[PDB]
């Protein structure tokens, strides 16, 4: 159920890099000269995909190789985009995560995820119709990492990236949408 | 006569991508007799000229002091870069440097939790919830507290105290009107610390 | 050279009537070349004798220090003496005089709450008790905890905190073993403050 | 039901001063130089009265007169002497005191006095049978102060009293057992 996956600039984090094609993000060190709008994640270097799901099942991979963080997954179309939020699935993200060394699932609070083979890309599954969110370990033969069930999607999806802050230096390499 | 001191920005201002954190030598003790203080600032031995530099500020012990601040990057901060200040002066027989970066250490992120008034209290007119944030390096920390995005007047910390494990813990107690408590309403103890993913976390409550 | 530094004395050895309360003077920056210091005690002018008077401890800076302790009494200090301590060395060009007194002020006694874990903790190895004591004046007050009058090793306490209404609070923090706040047990914060009814109240509680 | 109460040299904490007759206490500037035993009360400047009663109704005067602190009322045979406590009905006392300008009984926590004439001496009446302690404003004709009842006596009872710490130098009077 691959489906192709760009990024929406007006949406992306005003200190992101997106390539032209918008199938890269990268945290850029500066802010980066493009105008503000509503859309656009004020406070993380968050950036949504420019399709829309209200049905079906949709799949995608990300390439997350030597990220030290990252936030990826989906959400509502209308999660807020400005000030201080936590993902959870009552704020309409259903996400998980690399912090510090941990993988986790963005429930609240959030759940201890158990990687025995740290990915360098993940497969992200969406079945709107049975409400699951589903997330695919492919450097380790596509195992399952975390599934969300019983979702209240309650309106239109949208692909969701977080490249992660790089004020350490360890994470200024980019989130790549691979190659279908 | 005179004495330098070299002060650290705030942690949330670092962590915070649209704040702007910058690192403070202070020269106190600066004779009204030999006014002009030259400081020079670097980043990792690199002369860097953007610091500014206040007017020479006037003090009771009738001397001057001397406040210089250098806005800096965020990832020169967390990255550990060595902000140096370089002081001469009339009376110094010789300049006075200091050194500042942020320390390498483990870093645990907080645990955090808002507890209900006290029973006795609930029966007057100011009640008060209490954020406790344990467990948590290093020490430096911001804690405030809203409901429903407005940020609240009268909250005060408690500064961080060294526990037992040789992690720190502070308080935050907020005062608010016993009405509040009861009608509706939902209060919330915001953090901001390095360990916590994406910087921040919330804890929340109300009338149970 | 050499700085003098006066120091109160504790107000749990002020209002305890078996303690001893002691008011120090320190001496700091006294020169390895010039290591006598005559130090001269005063309770209101009145020249005293009975100060221990530390042999000059070693210090890093290749300096001395002179610590000096007078002992003094109960009602001296609440009643308002003051307390002065003279310091001569070769390398002052004259004597250094510091004084201490208790400062007037409103006194008003604390309110003393105990606050059980928060919910989420209740599945942890240990629990966390919190004392929280609020609406005290003058700040000085000592906060520790028991249970069955034993004790207790491992609770840390804030530094107070200069409230909104121009009050002091303060947190004191118990860690104990999960297993206990079950099973019977019974857990006290006992505050010594002079607002306080024969100095001294002790909250308690346990298992609800 | 007057009764001649004399203090108890043996149960007076050492800083205490009783005078020959027994029949007055005040606080001293110094440590007493009397012999430390199980009974003498260590950390507060208290003072038990040698009667001892089990059944029936006694009463008995205290002239406070000058005194910015005291503590007075009855209390167990068998509390607590030794170490930090609070006088409460628990604990084994029924007493009132005046403490930093208010008149307070020693309930748990304590109950406001509402006194409209300040006290120069009070009455103390215990009720052993009816399970009564209450005290009286001698300088306004007797008026009532406060009434502990359904008391639980559980043993003998003996006279307390609290001269009061004098750090201040304003409670250096005495307490004195009235002319009967
Ligand atoms: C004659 O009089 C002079 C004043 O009388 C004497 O000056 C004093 O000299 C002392 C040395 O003997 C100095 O002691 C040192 O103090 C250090 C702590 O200083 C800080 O805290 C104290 C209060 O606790 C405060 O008074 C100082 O101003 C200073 O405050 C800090 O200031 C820094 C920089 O401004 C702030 O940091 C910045 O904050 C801004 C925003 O405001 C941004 O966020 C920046 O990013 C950030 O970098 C900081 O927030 C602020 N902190 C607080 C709590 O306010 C201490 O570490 C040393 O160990 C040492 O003890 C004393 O500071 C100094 N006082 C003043 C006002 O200058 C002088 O000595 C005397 N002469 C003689 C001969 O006796
Ligand atoms: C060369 O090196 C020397 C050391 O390197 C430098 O000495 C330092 O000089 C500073 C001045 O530039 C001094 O700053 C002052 O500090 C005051 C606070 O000092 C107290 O707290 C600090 C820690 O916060 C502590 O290091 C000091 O020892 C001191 O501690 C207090 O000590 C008193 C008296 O001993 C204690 O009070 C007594 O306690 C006993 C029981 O223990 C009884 O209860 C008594 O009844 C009671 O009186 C008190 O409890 C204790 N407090 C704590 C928290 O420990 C501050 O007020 C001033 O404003 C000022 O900032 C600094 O103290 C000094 N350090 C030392 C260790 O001497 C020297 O300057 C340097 N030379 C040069 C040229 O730079
Ligand atoms: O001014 C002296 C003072 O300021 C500096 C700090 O390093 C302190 O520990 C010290 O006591
Ligand atoms: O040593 C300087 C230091 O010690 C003294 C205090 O009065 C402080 O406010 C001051 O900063
Ligand atoms: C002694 C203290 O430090 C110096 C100045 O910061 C202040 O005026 C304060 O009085
Ligand atoms: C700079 C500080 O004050 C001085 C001494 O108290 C200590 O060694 C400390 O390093």
């Amino acid at each position: 159920h691959m489906v192709h996956i760009t990024l929406d600039r007006n949406t992306a984090n005003s200190w992101l890099i997106i390539s032209k094609d918008r199938r890269q993000v990268r945290m850029g060190d500066t802010h980066q000269n493009v105008s503000d709008n509503k859309e656009r994640f004020s406070n993380y270097p968050m950036v949504l995909g420019a399709q829309r799901f209200s049905s079906g099942k949709m799949y995608w991979e990300v390439d997350v190789t030597q990220k030290e963080a990252w936030d990826l997954g989906v959400c509502r179309d209308s999660v807020q985009r400005k000030g201080q939020f936590s993902l959870s699935p009552e704020n309409g993200f259903w996400t998980i995560w690399l912090w510090q060394k941990s993988y986790e699932a963005g429930t609240s609070p959030q759940t201890t995820l158990h990687i025995q083979v740290p990915p360098c890309q993940i497969g992200i599954f969406v079945d709107y119709e049975a409400g699951v969110v589903s997330f695919y370990n492919i450097t380790d033969h596509g195992s399952l990492i975390y599934t969300f069930s019983e979702c209240v999607f309650a309106g239109p999806l949208r692909p969701f990236f977080n490249v992660g802050f790089n004020y350490s230096g360890g994470n200024a390499a980019p989130l790549k949408l691979c190659p279908l | 006569g005179p004495s330098v001191f070299i002060f650290p920005p705030k942690i949330k201002d670092v962590l915070m991508i649209s704040l702007s954190p910058i690192v403070t030598c202070v020269v106190v003790d600066v004779s009204e007799d030999d006014p002009d203080v030259q400081i020079s600032w670097f980043v990792n031995n690199v002369e860097v000229h953007t610091a500014q530099t206040q007017t020479h500020r006037e003090d009771y012990n009738s001397t001057l002091r001397v406040v210089s601040a250098l806005p800096i990057q965020h990832q020169d901060w967390m990255s550990g870069k060595e902000f140096k200040c370089k002081v001469n002066n009339k009376d110094l027989p010789a300049p006075i440097e200091r050194t500042i970066s942020k320390p390498k250490g483990s870093v645990r992120a907080p645990q955090v939790y808002v507890l209900p008034p006290p029973e006795e209290e609930m029966t007057k007119k100011q009640v008060t919830l209490t954020c406790m944030v344990t467990d948590f390096m290093p020490e430096d920390i911001y804690v405030e507290w809203t409901n429903n995005g407005k940020t609240e007047l009268n909250y005060k910390n408690t500064e961080p105290v060294l526990d037992s494990d040789g992690s720190y813990f502070m308080y935050s107690k907020l005062r608010v009107e016993k009405k509040n408590w009861v009608e509706r309403n939902s209060y919330s103890c915001s953090v901001v610390h390095e360990g916590l993913h994406n910087h921040h976390t919330t804890k929340s409550f109300s009338r149970s």
